[PDB]
This record gives structure tokens, sequence and C-alpha cells, in this order.
């Protein structure tokens, strides 16, 4: 920025920090509008062979639903959808705010 | 330009007084800037 | 048939960002 | 892994129940805060000067559509309609007809920009880079049917902004 | 037997009924809707627009549509007692801006293809 | 428990359809012929219930096509015939139904092309 | 000993031990009157004798918790009073009758 | 096979498809059908008659804990002699699981309400009654809430026309805004997408 | 009898278009009636009417304040039908949008529940910030706010050879904008005033009226869709998720700021770990292939006609696809009949059920303290009425 | 007669002098106002009759009032109160010269005042707007529309079958 010794000094004890370390105005750390051009790689599928479309259709693998217990058609234990979820750990980092 | 300006206020324009027909000396609007100063203006290229 | 040439980070990395609440005390008792 | 926002004890010493019956009593924080407020009095507005003044944008930005012709004057467009059939909102008509040296050409190509959501699919459809989403934005209006474009408005935007639209396909078609 | 279940009624007489209620309440209701919609139309034109919409599925025989017919009514009515329509929807029932069609098959011809 | 309603299923007045688009339409329900640009079959397995032409007309300002019925774009599927035929019913409309034409079994033969007495021989291959 | 659960509405219980047995032998006593049979009674009944039993055999409650693996043991608490109600509900739907009206000839068929 | 198709999850899989057949053997009076997709999802098929019973099941069951309708919507199929259906999403947060419950109903069949188990209905029923006209028992309040006041018809319905059948304006000579037949400068462009050719041979259906 | 008054919808703290029925004794609350339908424009039926596709822009339309987060909902439900997967660098693109998505979406929040309590000033420092992130956009995608940049085969477009060094500068900086927030409204005293205790909901009954995402976890739930059902790559970055105590305004507002330095951190991670390699799936049958190889090859170009005249074909199912949006869980119900354009697209918006008890929340309290809980269940309209 | 009209707002803005001066106390002239949306379908319709060529077509409402009884429906359906006096004729010709100095819309001018005392004439042997399909609509039926908006708050909401309409001198 264009501001003064004394104003950096008004500002940073107004706001209690150092305002000139981190700018909200960009300068000049951007990058250039102009840029070279790219090459940009091409992909896994973009073999020359051992490349038949059939060993890699996702989209033909899939199938209609498994069907369990149609109704037209001991141990016995219980079960559940999943097993319990596991409890959450504090945050090393910072537990507190 | 003026590059020690931060981004968006470091390139203008001073529009002319006489466009095609009419006075601009106190009308002016964006669309009298033409396309390849358009670009360069608007920071879609460096290079004037 | 030049290098791939993408947008990638540097070499190494970025430099570390700040995350973390920061209000110093700042006054008098 | 988690974190409490709110979860603290203030400190019960005669110390720091003195320092809270100041903050109550002499209004600290909110001095905190008019100090903050008073820094951001000195510092630069980001206020940039329009209309002489722009901001910032990018050559892959989207705005108003135009149709491109050949280094030969040719028009590109051979009337193949994937743009019609690819547009969201259906905000493209086309009507072609053999011209008479025998070319697929259009003889309608209307495009309503009060339909049009300005998503740039027509421009990736297009197998001849015919139909474009040029730089321009300003094109207000003063009435509703300036905005309901034909092919001669087309083709007239095109030969208007053909100078920065080229450059700016140079610029990005490699990613694509 | 057809095993169907029932909304409210058991058979036609309870539908008649909830009819009966829902066009009490109608009625009573049509003054209080033209004095605070400020409308300029009359009560009996009102009550006469309530009484033909009414009519208009009187032929309905089965006590399931019935219910369901009373179900509308009575959220319509929730809708006007609270003046959650405004002056545009009550005056939608009466068709102010639509011109007339002819129902003779000469006018029909001269004006266009529709049958 | 139950009632037993005796009547025939009818919830016309239960659509919000103008008595119009109920009384004076004419719906068709067919099998759609296969498009003979193409040797594919797949389109030619579902029913289809689909409502009768009405004016279009060109819009003065840029020529577009205008329409003023809501009905010429409603296009319905059926698994089969039995319920198209019931949901035209029980919406009041009327209807024409079209069975569906199945290609005959043909009896092809190589062999044939190459007769020595019959006329199915080839001049060319 | 413990203060504030955690969680908004839920008040922290003292004496959790003996809540948890009055709960346990009430939902055992409601499914008494189920029939034998029926799924639903043996599996709760399971699930509530291997709760029952851990509860009896650890008087600490962190560790009770831990054992549990039910989330702080007043969630326990109320899981146990949702089953109890859900045990009353279904004694009173008994939905171990058989399937009443099986659905139309190609009602779950899909496409079409 | 590797990089561009989506990996599947076997264990997942095994645990719905035992979960499923754990709710079939509690509620044998109500459930028609148990399903596990591909993708690992599990989906019960219900009679009507039991949506209060096995959402309740699920939502209080100790080993089920089902506490989170996430969503609750329905869809027509004009093709089935019941041509509604009734899907519900449920979230079981203690076990990190979802499940989605189905019914059927027609125009005339009202379905109980079921916001005494979950609270989130209360909208989502109003909303299946606004857009596809089913009638919920028992509601505390059931009006419409997405469409026009006065609105007629359904627009949901697979019958009901794109643009439907009024249309909004403002007349000078009445001094206010009315309604009136549809009537468009440029009519919907219909398309004709579906490819002759069939695209999954695993989904063939027979011939009849 | 109480007073009946219409809160919006021309009301500058409706939050765009909604009907506030209120029924009041002097300014005390006795009930509040929301009544929406203001922005219902028939999205879903629209959506049965066009391809795979031509759907994707509706979604940046659903929620206008988090885009990029309903394209990575809707490509990720399209993406489990298809049995397709996209490629990590396409992923970790997502996650690195999805954040400053977020960013953008709690800087909105934030600020304009500020300002309906009447705090102007941190949403013009705020907005500031949301312009260089509308920037990010816009340099990826064209357009500041509605991109169609995240699609069912990963994304349109490949970066900018400069966007992660831009993407870096305002990172770097944007803790201190952070802080400067924090001074002006957290140890405020009317501001706390003004939220503490306003708007407790406990933890059963935010469950059981369907809350979700933050209005969870103000009352202590431990859950996050991002730690306990991860979806594209956010099994590999680390953060935490924020819990009150509470289940207030406040610390719910708390929250989100919390969240808001969660999210740079997630930023800075997914800066420093880009892979190489390509940005969409590379099968010609679902993502259409490069300019160049559709004007070279046949195959090429007559996948390239196809996917943009009828596009892919779905194979037939239903999933339910969630994923935990700025706003809270944000689901699709999709079915496909086999085709290529969709049978049923049911949209699951948080806001509905976080507007649908609004009038729980508002027992015992007064016109300003509603409004408060208005700005604090974080609505949006559009997604609301669909 | 209409929303818009220089009719019945011309007698109901007369209020605010007080007193309604009638030339005569208005028993000498008759009017038979027309409705405006009558006028314009009559037009409508010329336009689509072919045989409405070189015709010359007299549109009139229904009914025929004196001056007097007009005024003070209008006051009624506008619940003001009418204080009507009579007023010479060269008085308020001065009056209307007095009004007409004004640079803007006068308020009266001396042409309006004769036209006002002035009775509707009676030409039975031309055509009317029943000659063109359209029934023409009362003034009782319409004047609600056109006058409440010249009410007081307190006579707002008051419905229109409530100011007992006024006597008519038809044949
Ligand atoms: C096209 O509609 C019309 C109008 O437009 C709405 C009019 O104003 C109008 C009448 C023109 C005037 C502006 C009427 C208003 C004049 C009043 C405010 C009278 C106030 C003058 C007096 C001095 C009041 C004070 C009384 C003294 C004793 C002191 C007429 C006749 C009319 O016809
Ligand atoms: C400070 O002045 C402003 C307002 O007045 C308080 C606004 O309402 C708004 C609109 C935003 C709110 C949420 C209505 C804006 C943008 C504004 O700048
Ligand atoms: S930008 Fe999108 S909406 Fe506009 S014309 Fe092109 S494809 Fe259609
Ligand atoms: S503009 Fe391009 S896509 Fe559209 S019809 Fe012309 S050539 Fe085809």
């Amino acid at each position: 920025a264009s501001a003064t010794r004394v104003i950096q000094l008004l500002r940073n004890w107004a706001s209690g920090r150092d305002l000139q370390a981190k700018l909200q105005l960009r300068y000049q750390e951007i990058s250039k509008r102009t840029q070279p051009p790219p090459k940009l790689p091409v992909g896994p599928s973009h073999k020359l062979s051992n490349n038949y479309y059939c060993t890699r259709d996702g989209r033909r693998e899939a199938m209609p639903p498994s069907i369990v217990m149609s109704s037209q058609k001991t141990e016995k234990k219980a079960v559940t959808p999943a097993p319990p979820i596991k409890r959450w750990e504090l945050s090393k980092d910072q537990p507190y705010l | 330009e003026d590059n020690k300006q931060f981004f968006g206020r470091h390139r203008w324009v001073i529009y002319t007084t006489e466009m095609n027909g009419r006075d601009t000396f106190w009308d002016v609007d964006g669309s009298m800037v033409p396309p390849e100063w358009h670009r360069w203006l608007h920071c879609m290229t460096d290079d004037p | 048939a030049s290098k791939v040439k993408q947008d990638m980070p540097p070499p190494g990395g970025y430099g570390p960002i700040d995350y973390k609440r920061n209000l110093p005390r700042r006054g008098l008792s | 892994t988690y974190k409490f926002v709110n979860m603290r004890e203030p400190s019960m010493d005669m110390k720091s129940v003195t320092d809270r019956a100041a903050q109550t009593l002499l209004w600290t924080e909110l001095v905190r805060g008019l100090g903050m407020t008073l820094s951001y009095l000195f510092r630069e507005p980001a206020t940039i000067n329009y209309p002489f003044e722009k901001g910032p944008l990018s050559p892959r930005f989207r705005g108003e559509h135009a149709l491109r012709r050949y280094p030969s004057g040719e028009e590109r467009c051979i009337a193949c309609k994937l743009c019609e059939a690819v547009c969201p909102a259906q905000a493209i008509t086309i009507e072609a007809e053999p011209r008479a040296d025998g070319s697929r050409r259009t003889t309608r190509y209307d495009i309503d920009m009060t339909k049009c959501i300005y998503c740039g699919f027509c421009q990736e459809a297009c197998p001849v880079d015919a139909i474009v989403e040029g730089p321009n934005f300003e094109f207000s209006t003063e009435t509703h049917e300036e905005l309901l474009y034909n092919k001669e408005k087309l083709l007239n935007n095109g030969d208007k902004w053909e100078a920065e639209i080229a450059a700016n396909i140079q610029a990005d078609y490699l990613y694509r | 037997g057809t095993s169907v279940k029932p909304i409210f009624s058991r058979d036609m007489n309870e539908a008649k009924r909830r009819v009966r209620e829902l066009y009490r309440a109608w009625y009573r209701e049509v003054p209080n809707t033209v004095h605070l919609f400020q409308l300029d139309i009359s009560v009996k034109q009102g009550r006469d627009k309530v009484r033909e919409m009414f009519m208009k599925n009187a032929h309905v025989t089965d006590p399931r549509v019935v219910d369901l017919l009373v179900i509308k009514g009575k959220m319509e009515l929730e809708e006007t007692i609270n003046v959650w329509k405004q002056r545009t929807h009550i005056m939608r029932f009466f068709h102010e801006t639509e011109a007339p069609r002819p129902t003779d098959f000469l006018s029909k011809f001269y004006v266009g293809h529709d049958p | 428990q139950l009632i037993a309603v005796d009547e025939k299923l009818d919830i016309t007045t239960l659509t919000g359809v103008p008595e119009e688009h109920i009384k004076t339409r004419k719906v068709r329900i067919f099998v759609p012929a296969r498009n003979n640009m193409q040797s594919g079959v797949n389109n030619t397995k579902k029913w289809k219930m689909e409502f009768d032409t009405r004016e279009r007309w060109e819009n003065p300002l840029m020529g577009w096509s205008s329409t003023a019925d809501p009905l010429s774009n409603l296009v319905l599927t059926f698994s089969t015939k039995e319920d198209a035929v019931a949901f035209a019913e029980k919406n009041g409309w009327s209807f024409d139904v079209e069975e569906r034409k199945v290609p005959k079994p043909k009896s092809k033969s190589y062999g044939a092309n190459f007769s020595w007495n019959k006329r199915t021989r080839v001049s060319t291959k | 000993l413990k203060k504030t659960t955690g969680l908004v509405g839920l008040a922290v219980c003292e004496t959790p031990h003996e809540r948890l047995k009055i709960l346990y032998t009430k939902i055992l006593d409601v499914l008494g009157q189920i029939p034998k049979n029926a799924a639903y009674r043996k599996y709760t009944e399971q699930i509530t004798n291997e709760k029952l039993g851990m509860v009896k055999a650890e008087p600490d409650v962190k560790k009770l918790e831990e054992q549990l693996q039910g989330g702080q043991i007043e969630e326990v608490i109320l899981q146990a009073e949702n089953e109890l109600s859900l045990a009353r509900k279904m004694l009173r739907w008994k939905p171990w009758e058989p399937l009443v009206e099986e659905p139309p000839a190609n009602q779950w068929k899909w496409p079409i | 096979t590797r990089p561009t198709i989506r990996p599947r999850n076997d264990v997942v899989h095994k645990q719905l498809s035992a979960f499923g057949q754990y709710v079939a053997e509690i509620l044998p009076k109500y459930v028609q059908q148990v399903q596990v997709s591909c993708f690992n999802e599990l989906e019960i098929f219900i009679h009507p008659d039991g949506v209060i019973p096995v959402l309740t099941f699920l939502r209080d069951h100790t080993n089920a804990q089902f506490k989170s309708l996430a969503d609750l919507t329905a869809v027509d199929v004009p093709t089935r002699q019941n041509r509604f259906e009734i899907v519900y999403n449920l979230l079981s947060l203690r076990f990190n699981s979802r499940i989605r419950v189905k019914t059927y109903t027609d125009e005339l069949t009202p379905i109980e309400s079921s916001v005494t188990v979950y609270k989130a209905a209360n909208w989502y029923e109003r909303e299946i009654w606004d857009m596809f006209g089913v009638f919920f028992a028992n509601h505390p309040d059931l009006r419409r809430i997405l469409t026009d006041y006065g609105f007629e018809g359904h627009p949901f319905r697979k019958d009901f026309p794109l643009s439907g059948y009024v249309e909004l304006r403002y007349d000078d000579e009445v001094k206010r805004v009315v309604a009136e037949p549809v009537e468009l400068a440029q009519e919907f462009r219909k398309f004709d997408l579906n490819s002759p050719w069939e695209a999954f041979p695993a989904y063939r259906q027979p011939p009849e | 009898s109480n007073l009946t008054l219409n809160f919006g919808p021309q009301h500058p703290a409706a939050h765009g278009v909604l009907r506030l029925v209120m029924e009041l004794s002097g300014e005390m609350v006795r009930k509040c009636d929301p009544h929406i339908g203001l922005l219902h424009r028939g999205t879903e039926k629209l959506i049965e009417y066009k391809t795979y596709l031509q759907a994707l822009p509706y979604f940046d339309r659903l929620d206008y304040v988090s885009m990029m987060c309903n394209e990575q909902a809707y490509s990720l439900a399209v993406e489990k039908l298809l049995n397709i997967q996209p490629p990590p660098r396409a992923q970790w693109i997502r996650v690195l949008f999805g954040e400053i998505t977020r960013l953008l979406n709690h800087i909105m929040a934030v600020t304009t529940h500020a300002l309906d309590i009447g705090a102007m000033t941190p949403f013009f420092w705020m907005f500031e910030e949301r312009e260089k992130m509308f920037e990010f956009y816009e340099r990826v995608s064209g357009a500041r706010m509605h991109a169609a940049y995240i699609r069912p085969g990963g994304v349109h477009q490949d970066l900018p050879l400069g966007l992660l060094d831009d993407i870096y500068e305002f990172s770097k900086n944007f803790s201190f904008r952070i802080d400067e927030l924090e001074e002006m409204l957290t140890n405020n005293r009317i501001w706390r005033n003004r939220t503490v205790d306003i708007g407790v909901v406990t933890a059963e009954d935010a469950l059981n009226y369907g809350f979700s995402g933050v209005m969870l976890r103000g009352s202590g739930i431990q859950w996050d869709l991002r730690k306990t059902q991860p979806y594209d790559v956010y099994d590999q970055v680390e953060f935490d998720v924020p819990i009150g105590s509470r289940g207030d305004c406040y610390d719910r507002y708390l929250c989100r700021v919390e969240e808001m330095r969660q999210s740079l951190r997630i930023i800075s991670q997914c800066l420093n770990k880009m892979p190489p390699g390509e940005i969409k799936v590379d099968d010609a049958k679902v993502s259409p292939p490069k300019r160049a190889e559709m004007k070279t090859s046949m195959e090429s170009l007559i996948h390239h006609f196809k996917l943009y005249t009828e596009g892919y074909q779905v194979p037939p199912g239903a999933t339910y696809t969630a994923i935990e949006a700025p706003k809270g869980e944000f689901g699709v119900y999709l079915v496909s009949d086999g085709s290529s354009r969709p049978y049923r697209c049911k949209i699951k918006a948080p806001g509905f059920a976080h507007l649908a008890g609004l009038d729980k929340m508002s027992k015992g309290h007064m016109l300003a303290d509603v409004v408060a809980i208005i700005g604090t269940q974080d609505i949006v309209f559009g997604e609301v009425d669909r | 007669f209409g929303r818009e009209d220089r009719f019945l707002n011309y007698f109901a803005s007369m209020r605010w002098f007080g007193g309604v001066p009638l030339i005569s106390l208005g028993k000498e002239t008759v009017k038979q106002p027309v409705y405006i949306v009558d006028v314009s379908k009559g037009i409508i319709n010329a336009i689509k009759d072919p045989d409405a060529k070189g015709k010359t077509f007299a549109f009139v409402g229904p009914n025929r009032y004196l001056l007097f009884d007009l005024v003070q429906y209008i006051f009624a359906v506008a619940y003001r109160p009418f204080l009507p006096y009579p007023l010479p004729h060269f008085a308020y010709r001065w009056v209307g010269r007095l009004f007409e100095v004004s640079p803007f819309e006068p308020w009266t001018t001396r042409d309006k005042v004769e036209r006002v005392h002035m009775s509707d004439m009676t030409l039975p042997h031309l055509p009317g707007l029943e000659d063109l399909g359209i029934q023409a609509t009362p003034l009782e039926l319409k004047a609600i529309e056109v006058l409440r908006r010249h009410r007081t708050y307190r006579w707002l909401t008051s419905e229109m079958e409530d100011v007992k309409p006024a006597k008519t001198v038809n044949i």
C-alpha cells in the first residue's frame, strides 16, 4: 500500500495487528494474465493394444438388485445394519476454542 | 497503466469526447471500447 | 512431444497457511 | 475428530474478577470494536472507477453469443443442429436448406437471449467452432424485442468481435 | 365386493351430509368475503357462484370422490377465511377478462378448426 | 372395514383438467411403428398413448411455431394395452386402440441363392 | 460425578445401574406376553439379556459405556425406554401374523 | 476394469442383506419384499397398512435406531393399478446406515400420516399431497404448500402438461392480475431421443 | 385476538421470497406460519424433460449460494447409477472447490445474519473475499457463480496454469479476515445478548425434526457426512468438526466460524496434494472426447455427436445420494428407467426441514428474536421451493 | 364514466368546496351516462362488423337520470354529505372564467359548465350498443369501482348493494 508510516502505525494500533503483512488488496504477487500453453496428459485408456472396451465397461457391469426374501417365493443371532459407530476423538490439535 | 496500483485500478481508459456521431463529453459507457482494447482492459491478456 | 505441462503445486510445497483464531489480549489490568 | 467451541470456564480469582468487572463497567470490548472500525477507516478502499476501470475477466468468460467465419469469409456453421439439440433452455431455433451452390447452410438461426442461461453448452457441442459465447457483457436494451437475436444479428456480432474472440480461443483451445 | 376402503363416509348419505355442511359454511362466509376483500360484486352474486361450483360436481356417484371434493372445498374455504387468497384469486372464479366462446357449430366453423 | 363401492372409476372431477380438454379430445393407444431408416426394434416394445393434433400457427415477430393446446406434447407409456385403456377410461378420455403389428416369421435359406432350377438364384453377390 | 453429558436436553443421570436394571426387567416382562415363536420376542430378549448381563457385571460407568458400545449411558437409558415403548406397541400390533394382501401382479416391476 | 469402473464393497452388501433378512423375519405381516442394490442400498417393500408399525420399529428398535427421516417423496407410474409409489429414506446415526421403505397407493386410497413417528414428515406429506394428490389421514394440517393459491390439479403427475393449463398476466381494465388459458408464442419442442438398439442386456425383459 | 402480520415476501429480513404469517400478542410471537412456493419453479418436472447433462445446470440454481456442491451431489448420484469412477485429479479438484464453496456460503450466512441483527460492516468486509472467490470460479469455468463445472464424468476442464498460486495467495490471508469478523462479533455483549439462548433446540427434537449439519452440531450431536460417509477424497484430508453445547444461535455462529477455519485447513491440504492426470473419466461413452480427437478420429466424432444429441443411457435403478453441503445434508433420489432421461429426480434440501421447524424454535420469543432465528437456520428458498 | 373519467370523479371532487353548486338545482337536466367498457367493446365490435361501414351509432346507457338525483347518488355512494345549492347561470359562467386561467389542466371551464347543465339528446333513429351485441351496463353496478376511492376510512368496506339506487326518468 501507499500509506505513510504514521498511518500504518495508527492502523496497526487500532486493529491490534500488523496490517501491512496481510493486505486485502493484491498488488503484484498474483499470476500473469498471459500464460504459456499447456500440454494436458491423456489418460489410462489411450493404449494402442490390450485395450478392448469390454474389459473396461462400467455401465455393462451393472445388474438388477439382489433379491432377498420374496414373499411369493436355531442359533439365529440378532444383527444390526452395520457395526456400531466408534466414538469420536477430541482434537489433539486444538480441543477447546 | 500504473502497475503500482492494486489489481483492478492498475489499468484504465479515458474515453474520447466524440465517438461515431454523439457527443461523449459527459455521456460515456463501457461499450465504447473496441474489442482489442477490450481484451487488454479486462485483463484477459497482458499484451496491449 | 514435449513434457506434460499441467497446473501443479511447486516443487516441495506451498508455505504453511494460518487458520487458527488470533485475538491478542491487548489491555491493561 | 472434533473440537468444542463454547466449553471454557472463567477464572474466579480476585484479579480475573476485577478484570471482568472493569470490562463490564468500562466497555472494553466495545472499544476494541470501535478500534477495528477506525483501523478500517484508514485503509485504501477496494472500489474501482467503473466504467473507466473494469473488473478482471479470463479468456473462458461466457458472454454475448456470436457466429464465426473461416478466414476465407465462408461461415463455419453447417447446420448440424447439435447446439439446438443440446441447449438446456431450448433457446436455439434452426432451419436449413441447400444453398444455391449446394452448400449445407442455415436459413434461420435464432437465439432467444431471454431464454438462454449462458451455460456455453452450444459452443462445446459445436464441431466447427461456429457458435461462441463472446467476451461482451454490456448489451442491455430498452425493449424485450431487441434481445431476440436472429442470424443477421449473430453474424454481425461475429464480425464485430472476431478480433477478440480469436485471441481468446487461441488462449484456451489447448484446454478443450 | 370390490374390497375398497373409505376416506370418511361409508356410503352416499354421509357424503351428502358433509356436502351440506360445507355448503352451509361457504354460504355463511360469502358476505364476509365481500366485505373483507372489497369486492365490487354483490352477496347474491357470490352465493350464486358458490352454488354453481357445487352443481358442477353434482353428477359424481362415488363416495370417495365426494369425500375428496369436500376436503378440497374445505381447503379452499380455509384459504379464503384466513385471507391467504388475494382479490385476484377470488375474482378468478368469475373469468371477467375471458371473451365468451359460442357453442354453436357455425360459430366454431367460422373461427377455426377446433371442435 | 370396507364400503364396497359398485360404481365405475371416474377421477375427472379431481384432476383439475378443464372440461374442453376432457370431452373434445381423442387419444390414440398404439405400439409405435419402427422407424424405417433403422433396423433396431427396441423402440417397438411399449404401448403409447398420445393426443390428437391441434392447430399450430406462425408467430408474427420471429416466425416461431405457436400453439394453444396444452396437451400437444403429452405422451404416456404403458406395459400393456389394457393398462392404457384403463388409464384413458378412468381419466374420461375417449380412445382409439390399434392392435400391435408384429413382423411375421420368414423362411431364410442362403443356399437358395444358388438354385439349380428356381428363380431364386442370384445373378450377383 | 459427571456433568454436562454434552447433548442439549439430556440431563445427567445419577444411579444409572438401577435405572437400567428396572428398564430391562420391564422390557422382559412385556416381552413375556408375546408368543414364543415370534421373532421379535426372541431377538429382543436375546439382546436385552446380553445388555442386562453386562450391566450386572460392571460397577464402573465409563467402562460400562465402553462395553455396551451404546454411546453415553444416558442415551442407553433413552434407548431402553424407546425399546419398552416399542415392545408395548408391537404387543398391540402383533406383526408376527402372516402377510396380508400380497401386492398386485406387477406392482414392483422396474423398469415399467 | 480398474481405473474407470466404480469398485464394489462386499462387506456392506453382506451386512445389508443380513439386516434385510432380520427386518423381514421380525415383521412378516407387512413386509412383501427386500432388496439390496449392487451399489449397496437396502430397500424394503411393504403393504400400505404397515406404514406406521414398520417405521416405528425402525425408529425405536435397539438394533435399528433409524431416528432421522432424510426424505419422503412419491413416484408416479401410470401403468400400475396403484399409481403412486411412496418412498421413505431413513438414516441411522448409531449404526451409520441408510434404509429405504416403499409402499403404494392409488388416487382414492388414503395413506396413514407418519407425523407421530417423525415430525419431519409434516411438510413432506403436504408436498406429496400438493404435487401428486395423495391424501394422508390424521394429518394435523394438510393443505397446499408449493402451488399458487387455488391452483387446480397436481403438477407432478405424468399426465399433467409441462406448461399447465393457465397463465397469468396483468389486466388494466380490471386493474389486477388475471388467469387465462395458456398460449405459447413458441411451442415447446418434443425430442425423440431413444435409440432403437438395446443398451443393457442385463435388464432385458422376456418377450411375453 | 392476536394481531396477524405478513412478514415478507417484500421484507429485508425475509431472505428472499417468504410469506411468514405471524400471530403476535404485542411483540411476543404466538405462532409462525411460513408460506413458501413463491419461488417454486417446478424444477423436477423440467428435469424429467431433459437428458442427464441438460439437467445439471438446474442444480446450480437450486442453492445459488453453494453451486459446485449441488453439482457434486448430482454428479455423484449419476456416477453411482452409471457404475463409473471419476479420476483422482477430478476428485481432488472437486473437494478443493467444495471447500471454497463452503467458504462462500458461510461468509454469506454469517454476514447476512449479522446484517439482519443490525451489524452491516462485516458484510462489506467479507464480500470482497466473496468477489475474489467468484474470480476463481470464473477463471475455472467462465461464470462467476453458475459454473456447471462439476459433471458426472469429473470436471469439464482442467485448471488454468496459474490458478493454484492465486488460490494459495488468497488462502494465506483469509484467516486475518476471519479474525477481524470475530473481533467485531464474538465477544460483543450486544451480539451475545441478541444470540445467546435464542432458538434453543434439543438433540432429540433436532433428530426427530429432520435437521442436519450445524443445526445438529450446535446441540452436541457428533455427526458429519464428510467424516462418517466420505465421498470423493474426504478420507484423505484432516480436519476437525466443531461441536456446540447450548443449541442456540450463538453456538451455531461459533460453529460456522470454526468451520470456515477448518475449510481453510482442508484447502491448504488440497493445494499441496493435487495430483497429475486427466480430469474426466477415460470412457467416451460417458465423457465427451477432446476436441482434437473429435476432429481427427471417426469413433471420437460419433461419440461426441451421440453424447451431445441423445446423451448417455443410464442403467435402470434408483439411488439416494447425499453430501454434507454447507447448509446441511443435500440429497438426490434419482430414478432411471434405462434411457437417456431421468424418470424421477427428487431433491432433498436441508432448508426444507429447517424451515419446517421454525414454529417450534420461536416459542416464547419476540419479533427480533424470530429474525435472528430466521438468520440462524441458513435458508435459501431456491432449494426450499425447487 | 369509469375509473379515470371526468364525470363521476368531477362531481365527487366538488366536496372540497363544501357545497355543490347546481344550475336550477340540477332539476332541468337529464343524463344518460354510458360505461367505458361498453364503449370500448362497441368500438371493437364495429371493427369486426362488416355491416357497420358507413353507419352512425349512438352509445348511451340504459337509464336516464335527472342531474340532481345523479349527483345525490354519487355523493351517497361516496358516503359524503350532500349540500346542493342553486347557482345562477351567469355566476357559474364567471366561476368557469376564473378557473380557465390555469396554465395546467383546469378544474373546470365555462364550456364544461355548459355541457354539464345540458340535457342528453334522444336519437332513436340511430343504431346503438344493442345493435352490436352489447347489453349496456347500468351505473348501479359500476359506480362503486369508481367512487370507493373517494370514501373515508370509515366507509371503505361498504358493499355495493347498500346505497339504494337512484330514481330514473325513463319514458
Ligand atoms: C447496508 O445496506 C444494505 C442493506 O440495508 C441494510 C440491505 O438490506 C442489503 C440487502 C441484503 C440483506 C440481506 C437484505 C444490502 C446488500 C445492503 O448493502
Ligand atoms: S449458452 Fe446454453 S442456454 Fe444459451 S444458447 Fe448456448 S446452450 Fe442454450
Ligand atoms: S452453430 Fe455449430 S453446432 Fe450449431 S448448427 Fe451450426 S455447426 Fe451445428
